[PDB]
């Protein structure tokens, strides 16, 4: 109902796919060998890849570039664990083709990374599947996951929900046309994107456990997660 | 410190 939120939900759509992942990157999940020093080192190439792509991504969310400058990067720096954790998700539900899905998941468990979060993310790798999420859902999720007025170091998180809940209207608009026989899938929707806050607990420990065995990250990721 | 964050808005 209403193309007023048509008008930003293709918009936000076509944002969505604007960009892949290089295939001079997703390529070497195959070409290349299989130690966890290569391992761990496409997961940063792609990760890294990936920050590129999100930042596009969010810039071109409605009102973004109008928010105050100080909270733009504090969005950021919360939630890009989370939306690259979606957009795998996305990759292994779906099992792309580009994102070599079963290789993929054993580059990751090899990584240096405790079973301890290997485990609950797999959890969630399965778990997100059956939902069958579609790409509007993928895509609405990752916007709203982005524009999050509960990260820390926000000044203006008022500001920041005048532009969550148009977004977050039109994914309740959505889950009452696709599938109208259960009224209650809006809110396990949303119920994923508090899973992925108890990940980016969990992640912030490994990337200790990473930077203590000497595993290096790119000047971005060192940036956007210190 | 969080530059090079700023240089991938502004493009
Ligand atoms: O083929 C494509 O076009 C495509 C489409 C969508 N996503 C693509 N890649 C998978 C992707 O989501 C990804 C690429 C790299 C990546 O790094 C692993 C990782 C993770 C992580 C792990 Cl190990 C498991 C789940 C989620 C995350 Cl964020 N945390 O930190 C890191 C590291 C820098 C080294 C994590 C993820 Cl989720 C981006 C590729």
């Amino acid at each position: 109902l209403t193309p007023d939120q048509q008008t930003l939900l293709h918009f936000i759509m076509d944002s969505y796919n604007k960009q892949r992942m290089p295939q001079e990157i997703t390529n070497k999940i195959l070409k290349e060998e299989f130690s966890a020093e290569e391992n761990f080192l496409i997961l940063t190439e792609m990760a890294t890849n990936h920050v590129q792509v999100l930042v596009e991504f969010t810039k071109k969310l409605p009102g973004f570039q109008t928010l105050d400058h100080e909270d733009q990067i504090a969005l950021l720096k919360g939630s890009a664990v989370e939306a690259m954790f979606l957009r795998s998700a996305e990759i292994f539900n779906k099992k792309l083709p580009s994102g070599h899905s079963d290789l993929l998941e054993e580059r990751i468990r090899n990584s240096g990374i405790s079973d301890e979060y290997i485990t609950p993310m797999f959890s969630f790798y399965k778990s997100i599947g059956e939902l069958k999420m579609t790409q509007e859902e993928y895509a609405l999720l990752t916007a709203i996951v982005i524009l999050s007025p509960d990260r820390q170091y926000i000044k203006d998180r008022e500001a920041v929900e005048k532009l969550q809940e148009p977004l977050l209207d039109v994914l309740q608009k959505l889950c009452k046309i696709h599938q109208p026989e259960n009224p209650q899938h809006f809110a396990c929707l949303l119920g994923r994107l508090t899973e992925l806050r108890t990940f980016n607990h969990h992640h912030a420990e490994m990337l200790m456990s990473w930077r203590v065995n000497d595993h290096k990250f790119t000047p971005l990721l060192c940036e956007i997660w210190d | 410190e969080n530059a090079l964050l700023r240089y991938l808005l502004d493009k």
